[PDB]
C-alpha cells in the first residue's frame, strides 16, 4: 500500500518494475541500517541535487522500513542544514554560561523535569563550582511562601540567588511570583530558578517570561539502576546480614525493568503506570522489615530462609501492584517477581536475562558487598536491546515506528478551505455507502439472540450512517455557501478542518488519536459488513445468521457478539449459560464448514506467535493474521487446564485498554507460558 | 459450626438474631474457605507469610489496658482493637479482592502512609475501607462529596479526627471542586506530614506530641487515625503519600455465593453463577434507561428478598425438613418482583427471554391476590373504567396496579414514571379506592405540584431578621397529618407529587425517602413521617433526576402500551352512556353512543384514522389522548346540539334515522377537524382522502372541493361552509378598523369550532403563523357570547404564575362559603375566559419544564391550586382559558 | 432642584417599618430597600455634585450628602446590632442552662439587651427616620452596643472552642448543635438526636427514671449495652466530663463483654 | 426589554406597566388631560382606553438595528 501510494508521484512511477526488477531489495529490507543505504529507486529526468536525494531517500524510507525513519531523518538535516547540527545537543547541558550570560536578573530560570526526576543537583553543582550561595526553599509549606518572599527580596538586594523547589503545587502564587518579578530587579547578580515538575496546572506567562530547561531521565538499563544505587544511602545497604545488599540489587534490577518497559506502552505494559520513587522506596522499606524481622542478628543468613513468599506477594499485591488494574498486567508482574525472587538468585548460575541478542545472556554478579553490584552495573554494555526486559527485539522497531508517525503528526498539527472541504467530503460520500435499512423485527424467530444481537447492530448503525451523511450532506452545501451555518456545524466544520473526528460521530468505541480519514475508511468498511448481514438476513433468514463470517473489528461491540453467540448455543440443545465454555479452532480454510457449535470470525492478529495446527510458537515477526478462527461452546467438563495452554487477551484495537475476552491456546512443548506472558503476546480484533 | 448456623437459619428468627446469624456464617465461611486451602495446602511453621498474611487475632485479658487487650496482626502491621461500639453494621463478604485491600491498606497504615483505592464506582471501594475501620474497631466518617460539601463543617471534622483517633473516607474525592479539592488537598498533606513525622526512625519514642496546623492553631494528632481518599488522579501534593490501589472488578460471584448460603439456600452455589451472569445479561442486552440499576447493591437486594420469599414459603409450607424447595423458581420469582415493575414495555420480553436463557425450563408465577383484584374490579366498573385479567383488554394496566400496590407495601416513597397519556393517575386513584373498600381505611390523597410554587412556598421560609418559621405547602401538609387534630392517622394519607421531578426541590427529600423518614426544616425543628403516609413522584420521564432520589424510591414504569386504543374508546362510551351533559339528555346520548359505537371498535374507522393521522405532519407534537380528547368534546357537542334541536321542536323531535344520519356524518367531520385539525391544508386534504377510502358513510359528491370545507347540518346533509359565510358591508370610517372582523371561510369554521370546544370548557390554544388573525378570531368569537367576560393577558418571556395570581386577585374573588376555599370571578354568572398569546414562549428553566405552563396543567386537570397564603385547595369555577401561540419552530 | 425637592419629601416622609418580634420588641424590617435607596440618594448627589448647575445648589446639595452619609452609617452599624441581637437572644432565651455555663457573659448580655430594648421603644415612639437620626448619641450608643455585642461572641466562640477540646468527639457537631446540647443539658431529649453525629453506632442513652445515672446506651437498631459500671450523671454534672465518662465505660464493658 | 415592544405595537399598550399607585398617578393625569381636551373623569376604564387611543394616535417608537 506504501508503494502504491508513493508511485502517484510523478518521480516514482516507475517504482514497480524498479522493485521488481532489482534483486539486492530483499537483503536490504532486513538491513540493520536501510537508511544508510538507500538503492537509486526514483526516476528523474535530470541529475537533482543532494537536499533532492535527501527527500528522495526520505519517502523511500518512510515506504520501506518506516522504523528507521527519525534516523533517515536525521540524515537528512545533516545533509541540508550542515553536520553536526544536534551534536550540541548530546552533549551534556552546560548551563553555566547559560546562567552567566544570555540570561537576564529579570528573567527567572526554570528547570522543568520529567515526573520521578530531579533538577537541583546540577544548579546546585554549579552554585558549587561558581561558589555562590543560594537559599534553596521547598514550596510545599504554607510557611514556604513568605519565606521565598523574604529570600528573593534580601538576594535581590545584596545579589545573591535563590532556588524554588516544586513550584507547580502552586499556581496562583506561581502567577503572583511573575506579577512581582515583572518590576525591575535592581541588581544583575541576581538568579532566580525555579526546580519544577512538567505539569499543565502552570501559568503560562511564567512560562513565556522564562527559561525553560526540560531534564530527562536517561534511557537504559545501567542508567537507571545507577541512579537507584545513588539514591539509596550506602548505610541502608552495607547493613545487617550481607544478604540485604544482594537484595537490593535484585530490587534495583527488577525496578529497572519495570520502569524500562514503561517506555513501549502498548506492548509490555499495556497502560502507562507511575512506577515511580514512592513505589521503590516503599519496597525497600519492605525488604528491610522482612529482613530485620527473619533475620535477628548481623550474621549471614541463608538464601532458602530468606521470606521470598513474603516480598513476593508484598510487592505483587501492595506494593508495584495496587497501580495495575488489569489481570494480565498483573500475570505479568507476578511472573517477573517469582522469577526473580527466589533462593535460585544467590547461586553462580543465576540469569537474569535469557535469550539476550539471540544467545547471549546475562548473567548475575557473583557478589556479596554493595561495591562489587555498583562495579557490575557500571560495566554493562551499551547495546541494550529491548530482549533485556524480556520484549521481543522487535519491540524497539515498532516504538520507533510509533514515534514516526508522531513525528509526521507534529509536522501535519504545525502548518480557501472551502474547496477542499467540499472534495473530500464529496470523496467521503462516495465513499461511503448510501443507506442501509432495518430489515429486521420478524416476529417468528424472535428467540434467536443473534437476530437480536444484529437487530441492535444494524438499528445503531444505519442511525449512525444518517447522521453522518446528513451532517456531510450540510457541509457540502454550505461550502458553496448555499444555505445557512450553525452552531454545531461550526463546531462539526472546525473539527473537520483541524483533522480531528467529530465528536458527535463517535457513537462506538474508538482508538485515541484516530484521524477522520481512518474512522470514515473503518466506517465503509463496517457499513459494508452489516449491509451484507443485512442481506444475508433477508435471503435466509435467522439460520444464514449464524454461518456467516462475522469480523469481530468491523462489529461495534465485540464482546455482545460473543454473548449472542454464547445465548445462541446455550438455547440451543437447552443448556445454560454458566455451563458453556470457550473454546477457540484456528482453521486455514477462510470458508470452512461449522458445526452446531463453531461461529467463524475473522480479521483476528496474533502479536508475537505463530499459529499452527492450533498450536503456538514464539516468532519475532509481529501481527501474523489468523485463516479463520472458529469459536465453539462445550459443555464444561470441570477439569483443570493442563500446563500446556495459556490464557491470551483479545483485545480490540492496537492500543491494549480494551479487553473483549480470553482465549485458551495451546502452546508448542518447546517454549513455557511464561515467555509468553513477558513477552505481551495477544489477539487484536483490528 | 457452619452446618449449625445453617440449620438454625432456615427457621423463624428475630430480625436481630438473623443479622447476628447471617454474620457468623459470612465469618465462618471466610474461615473455611482460608483454612480449607490457604493453610492446608503444606503449611506446618507458624511464621510461615502463607498463615502471617491472614488476619490474625490475639487476645491477652490479662493486659490492665482496654485498648491493648486485643490485637489485630496482619502481615506485619500491628493494631490495637478501639473497641468503638458499632451497633450492628453490614458485614462486607472477604471476595479476594477484599482481601488484597485489607492487606494493601494495612501496609499503608504500618508505614503511616493514606490510602487510595481508585476505580470504577460501585466496586465497594467506601464500603471495603468501612469494613476494614470497623474489623479494627474504630470510628468510621464517609465526606460525601455529592455537593454536599463545605469547609465549615471539614476543618473541625478534621480536627475531630486527630484528636479522637478517627477514620476518614472521603467517597469520590475527583468530584470535588477544584479550590475544594486544592484546600482539602492541603489540609490532607498537613495531616499526613504530621502522621509521617510521627513515626520517624530517629523520633521513634515521641516526647513532645506529634502536631499539625489546621483552623489556624495546633492541633494534636493521634497515631491511630488516618485518611482514606477513593477516586474514580491523585493530587500532586498527595501523590507520595498515598498508596494507590485498584479496585476494578469486585467478585460478584463469590459474594452471591456466600449471601444465598447465608440466606438458607442449599445450592448457593449454582445459583450464584446463574444469577451473576443474568445480571451482567440485564445491563447489557436490555435497552439503557437511567432507572436501571443492576449493581452489586441491587444484586444484594434482589438476594436478601429472595431470601425473605424462601422462608415465607417455608412458613406456609410449615403452617398446612422442607428442603425440597424449588430454589430456582424462588431465586427468579424474587428478580421479577423486584424488576419487572421498572421495566419498560419492550424489555419484559427480552427480559423473560434471559430468564429461559439462564434458568432453563424454570417459570414464574405472580401472585393471585384475588381478595383485591375484585374490588378492584368494582372500583373501575364504578368509575366506568375497563378491568381485565392477563391477555384480556384491561392485563397490563391491572398488572400495573397490581405491582404498585406491591412496592406500596414494601416500602414508602413511590415513583409511578410514564409517557405522558398512560394510565398513571388512575392508577392509584383506583388503588386507593380499592384499598379503602377492602380494608376498611379511608384514603386521603394531597396532589402537589412542586412546579407550581416555589421552593421557599414549597417548604417555607425563615425570616431573616426576625426569625420566624412559616411553613410551605408540604410542611404543613406533613404536620397537620403528624398533629392528628382531626384524626387524619389511621387513614392511607398519600402525597402525590405530580409534576416532574429536578434535583433542586427534592433536595430536602432525601432525608425522608430513604431509611430515615425524617425531614430536617431549617428553623431546627424535625419532622418523622408516620407510617402511614406514603409520597408518590407522578412523572414523565426522568430525565433530569439524581440517582440519589431515584434510587431510594421503589418504582413503577407506565409504558403507553398499558393504555390501549380500546380502553380510551370504551371510558369514553361509558362516559357518554352515563353521565349527562348536564333525562332526555340522557336518552338522546345513549341514542348517540348506540350509533357510533360500531366505528370505535378494535380496527374501526377511528382507530385507522389514528395510525393515519400519526404519520401525518403536524405543527406541534401529536398525543393520542390530546386528539382523542378533542374529538370527545366535538361529539359531546353533537350530542348538545341534536338536544337544542329537539327543544326547538317541541313537537316531532329527532327521529332514529336523522339521527342516525347526523351523528355518522358529525362523526366524519369530527375526525377531520381533531386528527390533522392542526396541519396544513394538504395533510388535512391527505386525511380526507384516506377517510373517504376506508369509511362506507357517505361523504360529499362533490370530487373537486375538499371535505374539510364542508359541514353537517342539522337535518343530517352535508352542506358547504361557504352558504353559512355572511356579506358584509362595513362602515367608510372604519376600514381597516382593529376590531372590525369580515366574516370568511375561516372566521366561520374556526367560530364554530371555538363554540364547540368552549361549550365543554376546554382550554384551547389557537397555534398559527403571526399575522394569520388567531387573536382577532379568538376575541371575535369569545366576546360575540353574551355571558362571556374576557382578560387579555400577553405571556412575556419571563412570565411566572405570579403574574396569574394578579390577574385573579383583580377580577375574582375568594369565597369560603363552599367546601372548600373557591375562586370565583366578582361578576355572577360570568365565565371569566383567561386569554394567553404567546402560551409557549415563556422560557423553560435549567430542567427543561415551563413554570406557568405546569401552572395551567395543574389548574386544567385537577380543577383548583394551593394557594400559598394559608397552603390551602381553592377550587376554581367559572373560569376557563384560552390560549394561542406561534409555531414552536419559530 | 426639582430632584433635590423629591428626596427631601422622600426623607421627610419616610417610616421605618417595625414587626413584633415573639412579643418583645418591634424590629426594624425592611433594610434592603433602606440601604438600595440610601446608596441610590449617595450616588445620585454625587453626580449632581458633579453637574455644572451644581454651584447653586452647593451647600444645599453638601447639607445632604452629609445627612445621607449620617443616616447610612447608622444603618449600616444598626443592621449588625440587629443580627447579632436577635443571634444572642435566640441561644440565650432558647435554653435555660446558658445561664449557668456563661454567667457573666449572660448578666453582660442582660445589659446590652435591656439597652437595646429602651433604644427600641425610643425609635417605635417616632419610627421616622429624620426623628430617630436627632436622638442623641444613638451613633455612639450603637457602636458600644456593636463591640460589646462582638466581645460577647468573640467569648462564646472561645467556650464553644474549649468545649470542644475538653470533648473531641463535639467536633463532629456543629456550632448550633453544639450550643443546643449544652443549653439542653437538663432534659437529655434534645441529646439523643445528635448521638448519632458523634459516636460511631450509638443512637440513645438509657438511663435511669429520673434521669441522674447512665445506665447504657443503645444502638439505631435497638441494641442495647449495659454498663458494668453505670456513671451518675448527679455526680458529673458537667456534659463534657460525664460524656467522656460514658466513651471510657463504653470501652471497658466492650472489652469486659 | 423585547415583548413589550411587540404588545404595544400589536395593540398599543402595555396593561403590566400599570398597577396600583402608578396606575392612580396614570388615571389622575388622564383626566386632567380629558379636561385639556374637554372630556371628563367619567369610566376609570374608559380613560384608560381613552389614554390607549392616544397612544396609538401619537407614539411612535424607531429601534434599530444592524442586519
Ligand atoms: N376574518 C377577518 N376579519 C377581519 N380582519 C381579519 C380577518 N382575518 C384577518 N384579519 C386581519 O388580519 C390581521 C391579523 O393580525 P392580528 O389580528 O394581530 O392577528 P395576530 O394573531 O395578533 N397576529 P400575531 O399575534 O402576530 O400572531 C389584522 O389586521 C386583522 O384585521
Ligand atoms: N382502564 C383504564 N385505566 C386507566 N385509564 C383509563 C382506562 N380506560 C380509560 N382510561 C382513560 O385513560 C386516561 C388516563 O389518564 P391518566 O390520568 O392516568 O394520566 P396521567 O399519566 O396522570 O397524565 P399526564 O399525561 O399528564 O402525565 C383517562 O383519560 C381515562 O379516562
Ligand atoms: N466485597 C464485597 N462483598 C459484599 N458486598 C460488597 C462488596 N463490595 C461492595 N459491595 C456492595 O456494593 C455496594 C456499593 O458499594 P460502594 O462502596 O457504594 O461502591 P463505591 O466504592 O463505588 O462507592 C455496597 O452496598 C456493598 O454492600
Amino acid at each position: 500500500e506504501a508503494v502504491v501510494r508513493l508511485s502517484c508521484l510523478p518521480a516514482f512511477k516507475d517504482l514497480i518494475a524498479k522493485v521488481q526488477a532489482d534483486e539486492q531489495f530483499g537483503i536490504w529490507l532486513d538491513s540493520s541500517s536501510p537508511e544508510q543505504t538507500v538503492p537509486y529507486l526514483w526516476s528523474e529526468e535530470t541529475p537533482a541535487t543532494p537536499i533532492g536525494q535527501a527527500i528522495h531517500r526520505l519517502l523511500l524510507i518512510q515506504a520501506f522500513r518506516p522504523d528507521r525513519l527519525l534516523a533517515m531523518a536525521h540524515m537528512f538535516v545533516s545533509t541540508n542544514l550542515g553536520e553536526s547540527f544536534m551534536s550540541i545537543m548530546e552533549q551534556p547541558l552546560d548551563l553555566t554560561h547559560i546562567v552567566g550570560t544570555e540570561v537576564k536578573p529579570n528573567t527567572p530560570v526554570l528547570m522543568c523535569s520529567v515526573p520521578g526526576y530531579d533538577a537541583s543537583g546540577h544548579v546546585e553543582d554549579l552554585a558549587a563550582e561558581q561558589n555562590t550561595q543560594i537559599t534553596s526553599i521547598a514550596i510545599g509549606s504554607a510557611e514556604g511562601f513568605n519565606q521565598a518572599d523574604k529570600a528573593i527580596n534580601t538576594a535581590v538586594k545584596s545579589g545573591r540567588w535563590v532556588m524554588l523547589k516544586n513550584v507547580h503545587l502552586a499556581p496562583g502564587w506561581l502567577m503572583q511570583l511573575e506579577k512581582k518579578l515583572h518590576s525591575l530587579q535592581p541588581h544583575a547578580c541576581f538568579r532566580l530558578f525555579l526546580t519544577m515538575e512538567i505539569n499543565p496546572k502552570v501559568p503560562v506567562n511564567l512560562l513565556r517570561a522564562g527559561r525553560i530547561f526540560v531534564f530527562e531521565p536517561p534511557p537504559g538499563v545501567k542508567a537507571n539502576m545507577l541512579r537507584t544505587f545513588s539514591s539509596i544511602p550506602v548505610s541502608r545497604i552495607c547493613k545487617s546480614p550481607n544478604e540485604r545488599a544482594r537484595l537490593y540489587f535484585l530490587l534495583a534490577w527488577f525496578h529497572a525493568i519495570i520502569q524500562e518497559r514503561l517506555r513501549y506502552a502498548p506492548l509490555g505494559w499495556s497502560k502507562k503506570y507511575e512506577f515511580g520513587e514512592s513505589d521503590l522506596r516503599s519496597a525497600c522499606d519492605t525488604v528491610d522489615t522482612w529482613l530485620d524481622d527473619t533475620a535477628k542478628g548481623r550474621q549471614n543468613i541463608s538464601p532458602d530462609k530468606i521470606p521470598w513468599s513474603a516480598l513476593k506477594t508484598l510487592m505483587a499485591q501492595s506494593i508495584y501492584g495496587g497501580r495495575v488494574d488489569n489481570e494480565f498486567d498483573q500475570r505479568l508482574l507476578n511472573t517477573f517477581l517469582e522469577r526473580l525472587f527466589t533462593t535460585r538468585s544467590f547461586d553462580s548460575e543465576f540469569k537474569l536475562a535469557c535469550k539476550v541478542d539471540g544467545h547471549k545472556d546475562i548473567q548475575m554478579p557473583d557478589g556479596i558487598r554493595r561495591e562489587e553490584f555498583v562495579q557490575w552495573v557500571e560495566l554493562l554494555p551499551d547495546t541494550q536491546t529491548p530482549s533485556w526486559l524480556g520484549l521481543p527485539n522487535n519491540a524497539e522497531r515498532v516504538l520507533l515506528t510509533t514515534q514516526g508517525v508522531d513525528m509526521i503528526s507534529k509536522m501535519l498539527k504545525m502548518q480557501a478551505w472551502m474547496r477542499t472541504l467540499h472534495t473530500t467530503a464529496s470523496n467521503w460520500l462516495h465513499l461511503i455507502p448510501q443507506t442501509l435499512s432495518h430489515l429486521k423485527r420478524t416476529v417468528e424467530n424472535i428467540k434467536d439472540p443473534l437476530f437480536r444481537f444484529f437487530e441492535r447492530e444494524v438499528k445503531m448503525g444505519a442511525k449512525l450512517l444518517q447522521d453522518v451523511r446528513q451532517d456531510l450532506a450540510d457541509v457540502v452545501q454550505v461550502c458553496e455557501g448555499k444555505k445557512k451555518q450553525t452552531n454545531y456545524l461550526r463546531t462539526l466544520i472546525n473539527e473537520l478542518v483541524k483533522g480531528i473526528l467529530p465528536r458527535s460521530w463517535s457513537h462506538y468505541t474508538v482508538p485515541a488519536g484516530m484521524t477522520v480519514i481512518q474512522w470514515v475508511s473503518d466506517f465503509s468498511e463496517r457499513i459494508k459488513q452489516l449491509q451484507n448481514i443485512s442481506l444475508a438476513a433477508a435471503s435466509g433468514g435467522a439460520k444464514e445468521l449464524k454461518n456467516i463470517h462475522v469480523c469481530l473489528g468491523g462489529l461495534f461491540v465485540p464482546e455482545a457478539y460473543i454473548t449472542a453467540t454464547r445465548q445462541y448455543v446455550a438455547q440451543a440443545n437447552s443448556w445454560s449459560l454458566e455451563e458453556l465454555c470457550l473454546e477457540v479452532n484456528v482453521t486455514t480454510s477462510q470458508g470452512a464448514t461449522l458445526d452446531a457449535c463453531s461461529f467463524g470470525v475473522t480479521g483476528l492478529k496474533l502479536q508475537g506467535a505463530t499459529c499452527n495446527n492450533n498450536k503456538l510458537s514464539l516468532s519475532n515477526a509481529i501481527s501474523t493474521a489468523l485463516p479463520l478462527t472458529q469459536l465453539r461452546w462445550v459443555k464444561q467438563t470441570n477439569t483443570e487446564k493442563k500446563a500446556s495452554v495459556v490464557t491470551l487477551p483479545v483485545y480490540l484495537n492496537f492500543t491494549r485498554a480494551d479487553l473483549i475476552f480470553t482465549v485458551d491456546f495451546e502452546i508448542a512443548t518447546k517454549e513455557d507460558p511464561r515467555s509468553f506472558y513477558e513477552r505481551g503476546v495477544a489477539v487484536l480484533c483490528t | 459450626t457452619l452446618n449449625v448456623l445453617a440449620d438454625s437459619v432456615l427457621m423463624e428468627q428475630p430480625p436481630l438474631r438473623r443479622r447476628k446469624l447471617e454474620h457468623l456464617i459470612t465469618e465462618l465461611v471466610h474461615q473455611r474457605d482460608v483454612t480449607r486451602s490457604l493453610i492446608k495446602s503444606k503449611i506446618d511453621n507458624a511464621k510461615s507469610f502463607e498463615w502471617l498474611s491472614q488476619m490474625r487475632f490475639y487476645f491477652d485479658p490479662k493486659q490492665t489496658d482496654v485498648l491493648q487487650q486485643l490485637s489485630i496482626q496482619m502481615a506485619n502491621a500491628k493494631f490495637n482493637y478501639g473497641f468503638e461500639y458499632l451497633g450492628v453494621q453490614d458485614k462486607l463478604v472477604q471476595t479476594p479482592l477484599t482481601d488484597r485491600c485489607y492487606l494493601t491498606m494495612t501496609q499503608a497504615l504500618e508505614a503511616r502512609l493514606g490510602g487510595s483505592p481508585f476505580g470504577p464506582a460501585g466496586t465497594g471501594k467506601t464500603e471495603s475501607v468501612k469494613a476494614l475501620g470497623h474489623q479494627l474497631g474504630r470510628f468510621v466518617l464517609v465526606f460525601n462529596c455529592d455537593e454536599t460539601f463545605d469547609f465549615q463543617a471539614m476543618g473541625r471534622i478534621f480536627v475531630g479526627l486527630c484528636q479522637v483517633g478517627a477514620w476518614g473516607c472521603f467517597d469520590e474525592f475527583n468530584r470535588l471542586e477544584e479550590r475544594m479539592l486544592s484546600a482539602v488537598s492541603q489540609q490532607v498533606q498537613c495531616i499526613q506530614e504530621a502522621l509521617r513525622e510521627h513515626s520517624n526512625p530517629n523520633y521513634d519514642k515521641t516526647s513532645a506530641p506529634i502536631t499539625c496546623e489546621l483552623l489556624n492553631k495546633q492541633v494534636k494528632v493521634s497515631p491511630d487515625m488516618a485518611i482514606f481518599i477513593t477516586m474514580n488522579n491523585l493530587p500532586d501534593n498527595l501523590k507520595k503519600l498515598f498508596r494507590s490501589l485498584a479496585m476494578t472488578k469486585p467478585d460478584r460471584q463469590l459474594i452471591a455465593q456466600v449471601m444465598l448460603y447465608s440466606q438458607g439456600f442449599r445450592t448457593a452455589e449454582v445459583l450464584a453463577n446463574k444469577i451473576v451472569p443474568f445480571f451482567k445479561l440485564c445491563d447489557e442486552q436490555l435497552s439503557s434507561q437511567s432507572h436501571y440499576d443492576f449493581g452489586l447493591r441491587a444484586l444484594k437486594s434482589v438476594l436478601v428478598s429472595a431470601g425473605n420469599v424462601k422462608r415465607e414459603r417455608i412458613q406456609k409450607i410449615k403452617r398446612e425438613i422442607a428442603e425440597n424447595l424449588p430454589e430456582q423458581e424462588i431465586l427468579i420469582q424474587s428478580v421479577c418482583e423486584t424488576m419487572v415493575p421498572k421495566l419498560v414495555a419492550e424489555d419484559i420480553p427480552l427480559l423473560f427471554s434471559l430468564l429461559s436463557d439462564v434458568f432453563p425450563g424454570v417459570q414464574y408465577h405472580r401472585g393471585e391476590m384475588t381478595a383485591l383484584r375484585e374490588e378492584l374490579k368494582k372500583v373501575c366498573q364504578e368509575m366506568y373504567l375497563t378491568y381485565g385479567d392477563g391477555e384480556e383488554v384491561g392485563g397490563m394496566w391491572v398488572e400495573k396496579v397490581l405491582q404498585l400496590y406491591q412496592i406500596t407495601q414494601i416500602n414508602h416513597g413511590l415513583m409511578m414514571v410514564g409517557p405522558s397519556g398512560s394510565g398513571k393517575s388512575m392508577a392509584w386513584r383506583v388503588l386507593l379506592k380499592a384499598l379503602e373498600r377492602l380494608e376498611g381505611v379511608e384514603g386521603v390523597a394531597h396532589i402537589i405540584d412542586p412546579k407550581a410554587i416555589s421552593k421557599d412556598h414549597l417548604y417555607g421560609t425563615l425570616d431573616p431578621n426576625t426569625r420566624e418559621w412559616t411553613d410551605g405547602l408540604f410542611t404543613h401538609v406533613l404536620r397537620k397529618i403528624i398533629d392528628s387534630v382531626r384524626g387524619e392517622l389511621q387513614k392511607r394519607q398519600w402525597i402525590v407529587f405530580d409534576g416532574d421531578v429536578d434535583p433542586e426541590w427534592v433536595e430536602n427529600l432525601n432525608s425522608v425517602l430513604d431509611d430515615n423518614k425524617l425531614l430536617t426544616l431549617p428553623n431546627g425543628e424535625r419532622l418523622s413521617l408516620p407510617p402511614n403516609v406514603r409520597i408518590m413522584f407522578e412523572v414523565q420521564d426522568l430525565k433530569y433526576a439524581t440517582l440519589a432520589t431515584v434510587s431510594r424510591c421503589g418504582m413503577v414504569w407506565f409504558s403507553e402500551d398499558v393504555l390501549s386504543t380500546d380502553m380510551i374508546f370504551n371510558n369514553f362510551l361509558a362516559r357518554l352512556r352515563s353521565i349527562p351533559l348536564d333525562s332526555p339528555m340522557l336518552q338522546i346520548q345513549r341514542d348517540a353512543a348506540t350509533i357510533m359505537q360500531p366505528y370505535f371498535t378494535s380496527n374501526g374507522l377511528v382507530t385507522k384514522a389514528l395510525e393515519h393521522a400519526f404519520q401525518l405532519e403536524h405543527i406541534m407534537d401529536l398525543t393520542r389522548l390530546r386528539c382523542l380528547g378533542s374529538l370527545f368534546s366535538m361529539l359531546h357537542q353533537a350530542c348538545r346540539n341534536v338536544a337544542q334541536y329537539n327543544a326547538n321542536h317541541p313537537d316531532f323531535p329527532m327521529q332514529i334515522e336523522q339521527l342516525e344520519r347526523y351523528i355518522q356524518r358529525y362523526l366524519v367531520y369530527a375526525i377531520l377537524w381533531s386528527l390533522s385539525g392542526d396541519s396544513r391544508l394538504k395533510m388535512r386534504a391527505e386525511l380526507g382522502e384516506y377517510i373517504r377510502r376506508i369509511t362506507t358513510v357517505p361523504l360529499p359528491t362533490a370530487p373537486n372541493i375538499p371535505i374539510i370545507d364542508y359541514e353537517v347540518s342539522i337535518s343530517g346533509e352535508w352542506s358547504p361552509w361557504q352558504a353559512k359565510v355572511p356579506q358584509i358591508e362595513v362602515e367608510t370610517h372604519k376600514v381597516a378598523a382593529p376590531d372590525v372582523v369580515v366574516p370568511t371561510l375561516d372566521t366561520v369554521r374556526h367560530e364554530a369550532l371555538l363554540y364547540t370546544w368552549l361549550a365543554e370548557h376546554k382550554p384551547l390554544v389557537l397555534c398559527g403563523p403571526p399575522g394569520s388573525g388567531k387573536t382577532m378570531t379568538l376575541f371575535s368569537a369569545l366576546r360575540a357570547l353574551p355571558d362571556m367576560e374576557v382578560v387579555g393577558l400577553n405571556f412575556s418571556s419571563a412570565t411566572t404564575p405570579e403574574l396569574l395570581l394578579k390577574t385573579f386577585d383583580h377580577y375574582c374573588e375568594y369565597r369560603r362559603t363552599p367546601n372548600g376555599v373557591v375562586l370565583a370571578p366578582v361578576q355572577l354568572g360570568k365565565w371569566l375566559v383567561l386569554f394567553c398569546d404567546e402560551i409557549n414562549l415563556p422560557d423553560m428553566d435549567k430542567y427543561g419544564t415551563q413554570r406557568v405552563i405546569s401552572f395551567i396543567r395543574q389548574m386544567v386537570e385537577h380543577g383548583g391550586f394551593y394557594r400559598t397564603s394559608d397552603q390551602t385547595w381553592v377550587k376554581l369555577e367559572r373560569i376557563q382559558f384560552v390560549g394561542a401561540c406561534n409555531p414552536p419552530t419559530d | 432642584e426639582e430632584f433635590l425637592k423629591q428626596i427631601r419629601e422622600v426623607w421627610n416622609t419616610y417610616e421605618l417599618d417595625l414587626v413584633n418580634y415573639q412579643n418583645k420588641c418591634r424590629l426594624i424590617r425592611g433594610w434592603d430597600d433602606l440601604f438600595n435607596k440610601v446608596k441610590e440618594h449617595i450616588n445620585s448627589v454625587s453626580a449632581m455634585k458633579l453637574s455644572p448647575y451644581y454651584k447653586v445648589f452647593e451647600e444645599d446639595a453638601l447639607s445632604w450628602e452629609d445627612k445621607l452619609n449620617r443616616i447610612m452609617a447608622l444603618f449600616d452599624v444598626w443592621i449588625d446590632v440587629q443580627r447579632r441581637w436577635v443571634y444572642l437572644e435566640g441561644i440565650f432565651t432558647g435554653s435555660a442552662d446558658i445561664k449557668h455555663l456563661l454567667p457573666v457573659e449572660t448578666q453582660r448580655f442582660q445589659s446590652i439587651s435591656t439597652e437595646f430594648l429602651a433604644l427600641m421603644k425610643k425609635v417605635s415612639k417616632s419610627p421616622l427616620v429624620m426623628d430617630v437620626l436627632n436622638i442623641q448619641g444613638v451613633q455612639r450608643s450603637l457602636e458600644r452596643l456593636a463591640d460589646l455585642l462582638g466581645k460577647i461572641q468573640k467569648a462564646l466562640g472561645e467556650y464553644l472552642e474549649r468545649e470542644r477540646s475538653s470533648f473531641p468527639r463535639f467536633y463532629f457537631v456543629g456550632d448550633e448543635d453544639l450550643l443546643e446540647i449544652i443549653g439542653n443539658s437538663k432534659n437529655v431529649a434534645k441529646l439523643q438526636k445528635h448521638f448519632k453525629k458523634m459516636f460511631a453506632g450509638v443512637s440513645s442513652i438509657i438511663l435511669n427514671e429520673d434521669n441522674s445515672v447512665v445506665l447504657g446506651i443503645s444502638s439505631r437498631e435497638g441494641e442495647e449495652v449495659m454498663f458494668k459500671t453505670p456513671v451518675s450523671i448527679t455526680e458529673h454534672p458537667k456534659i463534657n466530663e460525664w460524656l467522656t465518662l460514658v466513651e471510657k465505660e463504653m470501652r471497658v464493658t466492650l472489652a469486659k463483654l | 426589554f423585547l415583548e413589550r415592544m411587540n404588545t404595544l405595537l400589536a395593540n398599543g399598550e402595555v396593561p403590566g406597566l400599570f398597577e396600583g399607585d402608578e396606575y392612580a398617578t396614570l388615571m389622575t393625569q388622564c383626566k386632567e388631560g380629558a379636561q385639556k381636551e374637554g372630556l371628563m373623569l367619567d369610566s376609570h376604564e374608559e380613560l384608560y382606553k381613552w389614554f390607549t387611543s392616544q397612544v396609538i394616535r401619537n407614539l411612535h417608537v424607531v429601534f434599530t438595528m444592524n442586519p
